[PDB]
């Protein structure tokens, strides 16, 4: 997740936090962003869908 | 880090051409500065969002 | 809704990066730009595409 | 052309003046004196700027209120509307009253000192109200400083807070408010307080590119790596490292190397180019640094080694390289932990701590800017603790001016902090300078310490750096150096790069740097000033090192400008019967005037709007008797006794014939200024300089003893060549007590029908060309090619041109220009070096022949040069032959790249650095790690 210009806090680095973005996704709560960026770091939308 | 500092202005990076912003002391929307502001901030804690 | 994310309004032909990150449209009731701008075709999209 | 007329008229008047010689030598010796004068003078104007400025920093009293007394200063970047609520609490702001004046250019107000405050620093903090209030006695003093020297430009007190009070009140350049014109100036970043603020280093970027400094730890480590060069000046040398479990240079260069503009720039580009992979080895890295540092086969600056890490963080803090490379901590080390982590950053503060560094954080653009300032800070201890030993006066390189006043060099002088001094307290951070005073000299005031007007407009004078490069040149140009291909730095021109390169040259440049003295006379290839021609001078440079400074100045002087006319005119009326010469109303029995925008009298403002000029002259001569101590009488009275000699040419012999059917143009133009062109109508097609001395032509035909042919320019938007003609020029060769002194150039604009006709006249008793000097088509047969008048021959026929080389007939240089105006391409206008090359005379000989081996044909030509001129005819018998224009030989000034850079730091330019600097002290308090 140590994208350009930014690196997002809900990553799976270390297993803290790992744990919460876990917790944030079954919460249910801006799943789709932490998507867009696991999406983004396996390549682009072409081919890390 | 602390309201002394934060006077004047300031160059800001954000738009990818130099700018200059004011600097604000400013407070978060929810803030938890009281039983009454932490109830709210609970409850919209709580909603999810 | 196959394809219609893909007009963003680009510059005045400088081929640079499209500003806003909305879709637009030429036509009367999709949403119209401003400020020497163009809605043509190619760009990734909303959300990385 | 009339040469012997006019000769005849020079030695027919020889009681109306005296000729004088020009003793190179004491020429020399007397600008050098007033040179060292003027910096000496200006050095004693910092001495007690400086002074003054410790005494009253010794004495404040430090506050934390400043609403019971108030702070009155004026700020730079102040609106001129009378807003009253533009005061900050602490702070009451002065609004002046601007008056225009002529040295600056700006709004000038001598009054008060301006301040001017970065925008990232608060202007009513507790730091920035204390120095505004102990400034004032700062602001007195310039004003005295300017009360005894009235000459004095820009003086200013760089503050290590981030002020800068500079003494004539004078609003910011174009960024006080404007939009899209952000004020990023900080004067702790300029290269007089960067020069002034230490001594020169040897620098060795270590960057960290490993796996774990991905994303926005690497973009922020590359800016910062730019951010750091960009503050080393050319006294500095600066090698970048990487490493990543193995150490390796990011660049070409092996070792370190001079921190100019273009090995910065090629250390800028590594470092863009750089990329992140695979684990952290500190201790090769640091091998890598301290090796490289340990080399002594290199040119260097053996002073402050330091070494600066770019990391971000690590459980890693490499004890045993440290204690062998560095036991006796000769070698600083900085490190930065660059990026916002959760890394650990305990070994990177270690390594500071026990090799008498410091540690700075860089989480985001925005802080990068401060912390390089603040290596410069901690830099600068040893220098403070040697009192009055490191108190020296040093010039930087030149540069452009902020306040825009073109070319300046400033003197520096740092500033200590004296508080607690024959009272010893504890004395906590009185290791830091409290900033550098600058003042600045202008480059056109230096140019006027070296008056130029009573030598050939082929001599000149020149200075040098010890760096070699150029204090004052003909050739350098008010423009930022260029450094490759387009797509705040010092205007650093080496000597070599501002002529042609010979040999010879080579080694007058490292005597010159030496400080020696001497004489040289030799031959040297003279490149004309339209850059297009290259002649076979002669000349004789003179040199001596001006005492006190580190410049050394020279003096080129043709073999025959020896001796210069002295205008004796003391009449008052003869002067008067010349002057009348000059109205506007004459140009019809006298050719149309052009006057010299030259220095005459400082109440003559000068014009580019040349008849402008002329009205004002005219003006001031009515009226010239009572101004005796205003102005010079040498330059007028030369100019009128030249006016006075061109007017007797004009009508005694030009006068007295009217037409010539080949002739278009009859000119004369004259060391004093006079160019009088003759029928007025190609007055309006006269597209020459006034200044005689810039005249391209005028310089050539001196060292051309004979007659030279100046093509016109190709597919230039004016006048053009069929409507004006193509110049012709001989200069005059008179003598006078047997000494050779040529005072002026005759000249006809030869119409081209006229010789066209000719040329093809004699026909019955197609392809014929004419070729002047650098290859041009003068005129041609064909009526193809005179379509293409002065267009270079090679664009017209490149294989006849490639093979004319080949026989060794033209021979060429190619040179480069770094100081040229560039179109940007793709990966208004930037700036680049253009690399421009011109033709000549190889060989003396006079006729050649050959065959042209034309691709899968044969060719035939003769060449023929005409004798008494610098044309040679071309007899070649080919048109519309097989392809063998396969290229062009386009002599133009062609966009490229340097010369490469990775080459010229192996052998490069002899340079002495400085000899005096302060490091490694012993009463130095390192437990500052920041
Ligand atoms: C699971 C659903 C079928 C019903 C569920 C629900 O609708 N949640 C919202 C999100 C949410 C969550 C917490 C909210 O603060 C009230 C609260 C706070 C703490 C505990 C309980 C209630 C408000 C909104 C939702 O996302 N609804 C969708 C339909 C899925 C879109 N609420 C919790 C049933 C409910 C609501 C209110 C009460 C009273 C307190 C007795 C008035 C009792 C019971
Ligand atoms: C092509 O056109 C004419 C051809 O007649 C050239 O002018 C002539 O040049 C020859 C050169 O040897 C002269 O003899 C001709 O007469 C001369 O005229 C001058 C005038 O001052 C006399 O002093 C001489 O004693 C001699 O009589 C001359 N004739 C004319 C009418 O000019 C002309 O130069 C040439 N074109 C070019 C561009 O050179
Ligand atoms: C030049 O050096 C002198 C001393 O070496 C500096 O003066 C000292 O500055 C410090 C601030 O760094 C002062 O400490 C401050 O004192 C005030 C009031 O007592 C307190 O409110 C602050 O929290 C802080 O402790 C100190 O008093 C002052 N004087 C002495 C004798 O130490 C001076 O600042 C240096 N010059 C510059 C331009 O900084
Ligand atoms: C610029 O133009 C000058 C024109 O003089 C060039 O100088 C000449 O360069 C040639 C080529 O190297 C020299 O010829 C050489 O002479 C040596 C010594 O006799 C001989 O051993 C070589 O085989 C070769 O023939 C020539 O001597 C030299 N002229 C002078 C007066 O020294 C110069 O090369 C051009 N380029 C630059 C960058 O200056
Ligand atoms: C660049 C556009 C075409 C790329 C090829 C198609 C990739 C998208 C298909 C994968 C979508 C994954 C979600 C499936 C959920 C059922
Ligand atoms: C200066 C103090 C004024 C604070 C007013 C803020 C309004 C907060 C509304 C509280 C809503 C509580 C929702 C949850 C109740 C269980
Ligand atoms: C410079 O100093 C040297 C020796 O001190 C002296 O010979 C020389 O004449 C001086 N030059 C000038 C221009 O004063
Ligand atoms: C130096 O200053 C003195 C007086 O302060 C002045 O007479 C002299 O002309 C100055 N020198 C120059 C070169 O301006
Ligand atoms: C510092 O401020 C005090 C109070 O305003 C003033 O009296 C003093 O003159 C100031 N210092 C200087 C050097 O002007
Ligand atoms: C320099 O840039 C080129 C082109 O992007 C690249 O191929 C090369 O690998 C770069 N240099 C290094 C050392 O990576
Ligand atoms: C320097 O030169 C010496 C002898 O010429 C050589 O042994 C050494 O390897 C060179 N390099 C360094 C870094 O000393
Ligand atoms: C200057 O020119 C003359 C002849 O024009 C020549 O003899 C002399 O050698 C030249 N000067 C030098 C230093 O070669
Ligand atoms: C130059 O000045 C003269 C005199 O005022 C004026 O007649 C002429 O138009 C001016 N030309 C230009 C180009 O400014
Ligand atoms: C001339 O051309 C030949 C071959 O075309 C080449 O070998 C030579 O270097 C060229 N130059 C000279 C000076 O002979
Ligand atoms: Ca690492």
């Amino acid at each position: 997740f140590n994208f350009q210009d930014e690196t997002p806090t809900t990553n799976f680095d270390t297993f803290p936090a790992a744990i919460l973005t876990v917790f944030q996704i079954l919460t249910g709560e801006d799943w789709n962003a932490v998507m867009y960026h696991g999406i983004e770091s396996q390549g682009g939308v072409s081919k890390g869908m | 880090e602390l309201e002394r500092d934060c006077r004047g202005q300031y160059l800001d990076y954000e738009k990818e051409e130099v700018e200059a912003q004011p600097r604000q002391w400013k407070k978060y929307d929810f803030h938890y500065d009281n039983v009454l502001w932490a109830l709210l901030t609970l409850f919209t804690v709580s909603t999810g969002e | 809704y196959m394809g219609k994310f893909h007009k963003a309004c680009f510059p005045n032909s400088t081929d640079a990066e499209p500003v806003g990150d909305f879709p637009c449209g030429k036509e009367a009731p999709a949403r119209l730009c401003e400020g020497d701008t163009e809605c043509r075709e190619y760009w990734p999209g909303p959300n990385f595409g | 052309s009339g040469v012997n007329q006019l000769v005849d008229i020079y030695e027919k008047y020889q009681d109306l003046y005296t000729v004088e010689p020009n003793n190179a030598r004491q020429l020399v010796e007397i600008a050098a004196r007033d040179i060292e004068k003027l910096l000496s003078n200006r050095s004693k104007a910092l001495v007690r700027l400086a002074l003054e400025a410790e005494k009253v920093q010794a004495a404040h009293q430090w506050r934390e209120d400043f609403a019971s007394n108030e702070v009155v200063y004026y700020n730079a970047k102040d609106d001129l509307d009378p807003e009253k609520n533009d005061s900050e609490p602490g702070s009451q702001r002065i609004k002046p009253v601007f008056i225009e004046d002529a040295n600056f250019g700006r709004q000038i107000s001598y009054q008060h000192a301006a301040v001017h405050i970065p925008t990232d620093i608060y202007e009513g903090s507790t730091i920035v109200l204390n120095e505004l209030n102990w400034t004032s006695a700062l602001d007195e003093v310039f004003k005295k400083n300017r009360e005894e020297d009235p000459s004095l430009l820009w003086q200013v007190f760089g503050s290590a807070t981030g002020l800068a009070r500079y003494y004539p009140a004078s609003p910011w350049v174009d960024n006080s408010r404007t939009p899209n014109k952000i004020d990023l100036y900080d004067v702790r970043r300029r290269p007089w307080y960067i020069q002034g603020a230490a001594s020169p280093k040897d620098m060795l970027i270590l960057v960290d590119v490993s796996g774990s400094v991905s994303g926005l730890t690497l973009k922020l480590i590359r800016t910062s790596v730019s951010e750091m060069l960009e503050t080393l000046s050319d006294d500095d040398f600066v090698n970048v490292a990487s490493f990543n479990s193995n150490a390796q240079d990011v660049s070409c260069f092996q070792h370190l190397v001079q921190a100019n503009v273009r090995n910065k720039k090629v250390l800028k580009d590594a470092v863009n180019n750089i990329t992140a992979k695979g684990i952290t080895d500190y201790k090769k890295g640091f091998s890598f640094a301290f090796e490289q540092l340990l080399n002594y086969n290199v040119s260097r600056a053996n002073c402050n080694k330091i070494i600066m890490l770019f990391t971000d963080g690590g459980e890693e803090r490499a004890q045993e390289i440290f204690n062998k490379y560095n036991k006796d901590k000769k070698v600083r080390v900085f490190t930065f932990s660059v990026g916002q982590h959760n890394y650990d950053r305990g070994p990177i503060q270690w390594m500071a701590c026990e090799n008498k560094g410091y540690y700075y954080e860089i989480p985001s653009i925005g802080a990068i800017r401060i912390n390089t300032q603040e290596y410069l800070d901690v830099l600068g201890r040893p220098m403070v603790l040697a009192g009055d030993k490191a108190k020296q006066v040093q010039w930087t390189n030149v540069y452009l001016d902020a306040l825009e006043l073109g070319l300046v060099i400033t003197g520096t002088l740092p500033v200590f902090n004296i508080t607690g001094q024959f009272e010893n307290k504890t004395n906590l951070k009185n290791q830091l300078i409290l900033g550098v005073m600058g003042v600045d000299v202008s480059l056109e005031d230096i140019k006027r310490l070296t008056p130029r007007f009573t030598l050939c407009p082929n001599g000149y004078y020149f200075a040098i750096d010890p760096n070699g490069y150029v204090l004052l040149h003909p050739n350098l140009q008010p423009k930022p150096i260029g450094v490759g291909i387009p797509t705040q730095e010092p205007v650093t021109l080496d000597f070599l790069d501002a002529e042609l390169e010979n040999d010879i040259k080579v080694e007058i440049r490292n005597k010159m740097i030496d400080g020696e003295s001497g004489e040289k006379t030799f031959r040297t290839l003279v490149k004309s000033q339209d850059e297009r021609y290259i002649d076979k001078g002669n000349r004789t440079y003179t040199w001596t090192p001006v005492n006190g400074t580190d410049y050394s100045l020279a003096l080129v002087l043709p073999t025959y400008s020896f001796y210069y006319i002295k205008a004796k005119l003391e009449e008052t009326i003869t002067q008067a019967r010349y002057s009348e010469t000059l109205k506007p109303d004459n140009f019809e029995e006298s050719g149309y005037t052009f006057i010299a925008p030259r220095d005459y009298c400082n109440d003559l403002k000068i014009s580019d709007n040349n008849t402008e000029f002329l009205l004002n002259f005219n003006e001031f001569i009515d009226r010239k008797t009572p101004n005796n101590p205003s102005c010079n009488a040498d330059l007028i009275n030369r100019v009128l006794l030249d006016a006075g000699f061109t007017n007797e040419l004009v009508q005694n012999y030009w006068s007295k014939q009217k037409n010539i059917k080949g002739v278009k143009a009859r000119f004369v133009v004259t060391d004093g200024g006079i160019t009088r062109v003759y029928p007025k109508e190609a007055g309006e097609n006269w597209q020459e300089n006034p200044e005689t001395y810039e005249d391209s032509f005028y310089k050539r035909s001196l060292d051309n003893d004979n007659y030279v042919f100046t093509a016109p320019y190709f597919n230039k938007s004016g006048p053009g060549a069929y409507e004006s003609g193509i110049m012709v020029s001989k200069a005059v060769e008179i003598y006078i007590q047997g000494k050779l002194l040529k005072p002026a150039v005759v000249g006809i604009k030869i119409d081209v029908n006229s010789w066209i006709e000719n040329f093809t006249k004699t026909s019955i008793r197609m392809d014929c060309v004419i070729l002047d000097d650098g290859g041009f088509l003068l005129m041609a047969n064909h009526d193809d090619y005179t379509n293409q008048i002065g267009r270079f021959f090679g664009e017209i026929d490149p294989s006849l041109m490639r093979h004319l080389v080949n026989i060794s007939v033209y021979a060429f240089n190619k040179s480069y220009d770094y100081q040229s105006v560039c179109e940007p391409g793709a990966a208004s206008k930037q700036s680049c070096i253009t690399e421009q090359t011109q033709y000549f005379f190889d060989n003396d000989s006079k006729s050649f022949s050959g065959v042209l081996d034309c691709g899968n044909c044969s060719r035939i030509f003769h060449g023929e040069k005409l004798m008494n001129t610098n044309l040679i005819f071309i007899m070649v018998e080919s048109k519309g032959t097989c392809p063998c224009d396969t290229r062009l030989l386009i002599q133009a000034e062609q966009t490229s790249d340097g010369p490469n850079p990775c080459d010229m730091v192996k052998q490069p330019r002899y340079r002495k650095g400085p000899d005096v600097c302060f490091d490694n002290n012993v009463l130095e308090d390192y437990t500052d790690c920041g």
